[PDB]
């Protein structure tokens, strides 16, 4: 139900009482999550500017943590594009009225932060304090991690975010993929990338997507083509299918399989 | 000086509280099963009570309020109570001891703002009439209560989650708590042997230091039943203005044996609008039916959350 | 220049319940008799704190120091305050803790000096001395929410008004007393400030208290006694107390009812006694308070079984608190 | 501004892979068995095979390579290979992954000038001439932009060689990531040698080779294996005559033997000195009462550690 | 230009030693049982004395003295000792190895606050410190231009002294690098140490174990003396001698029990149990003391080690 | 500019000991002979010594240093003090310990780049002695400690080399020491991979006596607590332990540097000694024995007059056996 739990907190966001509260999209890393995310900005009205910004995208040496927790958040409004230190110190004063006054109205945003469990204690606090305000809009999170061990203490929580929190926001988990999910998946993205393959192929390829990735399969359908082209044959045969797979793998095959080398290089 | 500050609250951490607005006791020292949204805790409210006189004979004096119980079992509830058996419009505020980590207020200066949100008249709001300026705003309420044109009175502060606030804290709380003007603080924990941030090597009950945990006082709340917590959300609906269905709060009270209260009582205002998706009037039992599968809380979702992982 | 009458600026929490002792209770050939002066019992711990205060009186305490390790619950701090009063009418007594010095308001040596300076006594102490010199209090719970400075140079400033009336005559200086609760919170960075203040001449005498045997000390990876530095433990002075007993129970206990007006039946007397030696005395002295207002409630303000017997299940006990949420979270870890 | 900087290029750490010349590939999509400087492991050679189609279809978008494999299986080797058929002079900069701990600077300055090392004229050098620092760096952004506008000199983006990445830490693997999405980013190929262990900077949080999922999506992975005593031979022969020295077939197949016991890193820096030990009994090649000498008398990495744990313990009682 | 600023000597710590008049051996080199204030200890005696003799004859360069010994036996006092032998009342600057942890001050300006304690100068002899508190970087700089013209001209002297400290192994890595590239410059005074721990980690690094926390560079260029325990045959002696300075008269046997304590307990506790034990002759009317005193003390304060044990019984 | 008058401030005593080594003792056609200058045995290192010395000359060392591996007692410093004699009659040798970066007078910059300027007439560290401040003073000017900037550099580097083409001014390669190197961590490996990069950066020789470690700084393990980066650039010897013979000239070389006199017996007693507990331990009871007979005035030591020189001063190792002992005396009841 990705897209039939999605639609419930989102008539309560335009009905006006989401206030102390947000979203939280969790599941498995990757799985349309942030592609549903931004589809609610594209299920909400009629100009909704979006973030995909990271948990650890604060994080930052140019600017600090603080500034990562400014920016942003004007930019999920937008009063970020109208300011681009202290610059906002002139234009929140100004717009106080300008709102009012009618050139261009205002909306919030549709901040969503990837795996907002590579956080730490002094950042979420500064969630809470933002949040306070009127213009202080829907937000959207996500992770893939339970019980945690919070950055900041010797004490650990679920989902990486205080407990207290974890009960002031809502709370989205993506479905995962099964073998007809996969094959419109990579079907509607053979018509879109437009090179042709035999039939066998688009079945198959949901059998490796079962085992390792779902960017794996994406990822050789440009790569394939060209050893297609290779032979000048114009469709990527099973061959090519079945060529590659041993030159491209997935890490968790690769890292065991130094982790079944490093053992008896210890051993004898 | 310029005194029309009105209103500044952060109302959404009490929005969940204009419901209750009475203790419910007799005049003689009992307590009453259920008036005003005050249901059970039949050992907890006359602990209450007590307190009420010891604040009014002015015998509170270097002595702290510790509530014990597991979250669900009513911790925010007689904290917000006590403020309103003590007159009315005394100033509430619900603090949390890991907010105190803020990147760029020290913490000294995010307890004393805090602090001066507890008094009135508040002392919050009149040094945000006009932006130390706390130095200046010493010499104005000085001269209206020689006029005696604007009264002092105390407060209660309200510390939740309180394992998270290390050694630093306490002693700027412990002395900060001993003039002849300073609210009453009420301490809430669900800490066994704990131990405490800043030392890594000192444990103690609560998570609280050593120092001050004699002069603090232990009250504990316990559990609830469901014909207790059915008549919690019958509360809740017409609080809100929202019917609702028979076997709704025989279902609904369910989830409040198994998880938790507070993800229950949540619940409501998306299966209010999933009885607007249908376009009908009562929150029939298909819409309580299908919430805990679609949306999670913090508990169940950690268990699926983990073990899909693997 | 315009303090000599602002004498006395203290908490009045702090000094509030502890008033019923004046002394020690001893004769001229260190011996108690078992009730006088406040003190109660334990004497032998009474009259080794004598040959201290003997020793504070003839001229050879220097360098030496008290420590109190006993029970947490058989007053400790007690013990210090009867040498105050057998040392004199007007001997000044600071009692500080051992979190006190871990202030983020100031650092971590001023306290401790400033520590000092409540405990070097003149008449007509020297610490008040210093805080109207240099800031300029005496409101409301205003300036408690904010602080001052206390200029360095003042304390030197005094330190050389100082040498203008000590030997004169018109001031005599008195050696007060200073007091270290629970002595196993402080680190090893102030130990040596305590190793280097010692050795001056009108520097006070100093008693520590704790709980804490064998442990880790604060500071480094060292399992010692105390907390406590090797070299710091053996210029000392060292006194152990027993729990209490029975008959020492309701002796300080009748004592402790006209503090608090507070007029007592013999039902209580029995139970309150052994309730006394099951949570702490520090529990069931807490515990007067707030059954005589339900007893006014009740009608009739003598305190009989009733009140005791409801505040003591209204009101729990910090060892069953420690019980009650930890089995409570033993049911939370199955499943 | 001044474009005449002709040397800036830390030649040692190019100087033992001088002899490559090549793939060695076929117009068939295969590779051959000695071809421009390689020999075998042809599907790793194969894969780049891959990749040069798409580095001149421009289909690397986000995209790199990470190499998997023990040490000695031609990390390096294939590394600056690539340089070589992308064509005239590409610029290349090998780089370590803990060269970024010094304490005259902090961590992200060692990374950009490697940045600015990695795209004849290169970024680095134009802010070398000019000072005799992060304000020096539009003013020389603009005006090549504005040379390039105008139409004067080329400019390529090369290999970037981040070598030892798992002990990188996690605020350049964020840093990495904002020129990384552009179209003026260079290749920024990896190499690996450590599995299964914690991310640097999360201090709990492992991954496969300590690199997060942000980056390991972006990442095509390549695998290899050891080499064979047949195959490394060759290896040894092509660097003997680089390095210019004569050598019988016979005392050669006692040294590849070692290359199965260490490294074969261990076995090819022995070979200048062992060369020079003959100049000493003058001769003008080596033979077999060379290589029992050196590898005797100069100890190997893991042997060294082994030997003086096996006598510690009845020393120290 | 001030040569009288004589008001010196933190003496408390020492004040305890007042008896120790130096070394005091024969011709021959070896230990008299009791002389120059010394008692017993007939070992490590000579080891001062070939050290003593190995300073004058200046073939100490770049080393050092360990104390490896246990607790309680006199490591301060032989340590005193051969600062005696050096004659001419040359300084001595005892500290404690905690004494560079503290709150204001750096770690490196206690040691240089040490060392100035040590360097000696009608001839009248005063530390280098003693001129840095007459004129109180180059505060401590324009003070070399005083001194350094003054063996030039002729009429002072420089001496060596003794930096003795006790329990190294509270001391951190950094501490060491600056004792040993200052350890032996030119006239740098005799550097002894003393501890009593085994295998130490070195603080600050914590895989590396090494003998008395001492890094292992270091240690191989200091010599290691030892001290045993004492034996009540001649243990009384001390403790009588200590209080045959201070005038206090006591029984034989009290001073046998006495020797109990030294036995179950430190010397160091054992000399403690004097003048807080003296002081109840004069209430109950006695000069000299009798049994019942010492008994009744023996109830009355208890040791750290006995603190230890009574403490965690009665905890659980 | 007013500095050629820095002709030496050399150490004498610190290396003091190491006085009688005068070069690596080879042949011609680089073969031991067990016998010359000092060098007794250990012909394994030795012979391999003889090797890196000749790649020197040949300018074959650059991205490539020594690492001796040895136990205490098995010549780390003689063969790193004997090729500094054959690679020129005047060369620097500097000698310092790891620990010697961790001091709190600079940060552990400061500390290793003045060392490696001291070995590259005289030394380029040795300019730094006037051409920057003035110091050298009376003895109390040792406990105080200013900061050379880096500005004093680049004004000295300017002249030497552009008085390098001048024919008045040389340079010359030394070798640096490096002692316990596990001591160090990575933060200042990464710094010498920039030094080595250098055309004039000298030979390096680094000590160690572990095994597999840590290394210091972050949390993976390796050969020496040294990473595979920089263990792949090196030339890795390893000695021996001396045998009893081995000794038996070794001690009759430093007595004779000594001018003392001790007996046959008391010869072949003192070896068994230092096969006892330690070599470094035979070396130090020597003058401590040498008073021992100036008493009795005997102008010869007896094996007597070493034994109460042995029953005093301990070694190292019963040093801790003792400690314990006591401490067992405590931990048990
Ligand atoms: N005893 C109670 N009776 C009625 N309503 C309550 C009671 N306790 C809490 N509530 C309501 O349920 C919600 C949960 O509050 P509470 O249980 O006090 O905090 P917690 O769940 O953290 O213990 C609050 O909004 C409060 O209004
Ligand atoms: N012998 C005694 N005489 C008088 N009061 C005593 C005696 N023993 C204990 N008390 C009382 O017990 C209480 C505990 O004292 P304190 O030392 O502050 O606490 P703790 O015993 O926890 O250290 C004090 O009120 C003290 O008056
Ligand atoms: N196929 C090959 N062709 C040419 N040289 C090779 C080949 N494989 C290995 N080598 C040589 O072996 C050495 C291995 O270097 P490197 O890649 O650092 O080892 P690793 O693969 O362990 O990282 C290089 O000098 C390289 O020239
Ligand atoms: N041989 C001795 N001669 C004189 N005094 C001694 C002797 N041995 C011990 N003492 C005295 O006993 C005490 C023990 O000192 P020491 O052994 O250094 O341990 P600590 O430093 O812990 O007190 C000192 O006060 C010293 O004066
Ligand atoms: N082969 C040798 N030739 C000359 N002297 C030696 C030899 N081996 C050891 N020594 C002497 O033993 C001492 C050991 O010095 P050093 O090399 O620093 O210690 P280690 O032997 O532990 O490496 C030195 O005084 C040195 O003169």
């Amino acid at each position: 139900a990705a897209r039939r739990a999605a639609g419930v907190v989102l008539e309560m966001i335009r009905e006006g009482k989401i206030a102390g509260r947000a979203v939280l999209i969790a599941g498995q890393p990757g799985t349309g999550k942030t592609a549903i995310a931004m589809g609610m900005a594209q299920a909400l009205g009629p100009d909704t500017p979006f973030t995909a910004i990271a948990g650890s995208e604060i994080f930052s040496l140019e600017m600090s943590k603080t500034e990562a927790l400014t920016q942003a958040f004007r930019r999920s409004i937008s009063l970020h594009e109208i300011d681009v230190s202290e610059v906002r110190e002139q234009i929140n004063a100004k717009v106080a009225e300008w709102r009012e006054e009618g050139k261009a109205e205002i909306i919030p945003g549709v901040l969503f932060i990837d795996e907002v469990h590579m956080l730490d204690i002094e950042s979420f606090s500064f969630l809470n304090r933002a949040l306070e305000s009127d213009m202080a809009p829907v937000l959207i999170m996500a992770t893939n991690r339970g019980i945690t061990r919070i950055r900041g203490t010797s004490y650990q929580s679920p989902h990486g975010i205080p407990i207290d929190l974890l009960d002031r926001l809502l709370i989205v988990s993506t479905t995962p993929y099964s073998e007809k999910d996969t094959k419109q998946i990579l079907r509607i993205r053979c018509e879109e990338e437009d090179v042709e393959m035999s039939e066998d192929a688009y079945t198959v390829l949901t059998r490796i997507g079962l085992e390792t990735s779902l960017r794996y399969a994406i990822q050789l359908i440009t790569a394939a083509s060209l050893v297609c082209r290779k032979r000048k044959g114009t469709e990527v045969q099973v061959d090519d299918i079945k060529r590659v797979y041993s030159l491209f793998l997935d890490e968790s095959r690769s890292t065991q399989y130094m982790k079944e080398y490093q053992d008896a290089f210890l051993f004898n | 000086k310029i005194e029309e500050v009105k209103s500044t609250t952060k109302t959404q951490r009490i929005a969940s509280h204009s419901h209750v607005k009475g203790l419910g006791l007799d005049e003689s020292g009992l307590a009453k099963q259920a008036a005003s949204g005050l249901v059970g805790q039949e050992n907890a409210r006359e602990a209450c009570g007590v307190i009420v006189e010891l604040i009014k004979s002015k015998k509170m004096a270097g002595r702290a309020v510790l509530l014990a119980g597991p979250p669900g079992t009513g911790k925010t509830a007689l904290a917000l109570a006590i403020a309103q058996e003590l007159g009315s419009k005394v100033p509430f505020c619900p603090m949390v001891g890991s907010e105190v980590y803020s990147t760029e207020i020290k913490k000294t200066e995010v307890l004393m703002e805090n602090f001066r949100r507890a008094i009135g008249l508040t002392l919050h709001d009149l040094d945000v009439a006009n932006a130390k300026l706390r130095g200046e705003i010493n010499k104005v309420v000085n001269k209206y209560i020689d006029q005696g044109i604007a009264e002092l009175v105390p407060g209660v502060l309200f510390v939740d989650e309180v394992h998270m606030l290390d050694i630093e804290c306490f002693t700027y709380l412990h002395r900060a708590l001993e003039s002849s003007i300073a609210p009453i603080v009420i301490f809430a924990s669900n800490r066994g042997n704990c131990v405490i941030r800043g030392t890594e090597d000192i444990t103690s009950p609560h998570g609280i230091p050593l120092d001050l945990l004699d002069r603090v006082m232990i009250i504990r709340t316990m559990l609830y039943t469901p014909q207790e917590m059915k008549q919690i959300i019958k509360i809740r609906a017409q609080t809100e203005g929202i019917n609702i269905s028979e076997e709704a709060l025989n279902h609904l009270g369910e989830i409040g044996t198994k998880t938790t209260l507070r993800y229950s009582v949540q619940l409501l205002t998306p299966a209010n609008l999933l009885a607007k998706i249908n376009g009908k009037d009562s929150i029939e039992k298909e819409h309580v039916e299908e919430i805990s599968e679609l949306f999670y809380d913090a508990k169940s979702s950690a268990k699926i959350l983990a073990d899909q992982q693997d």
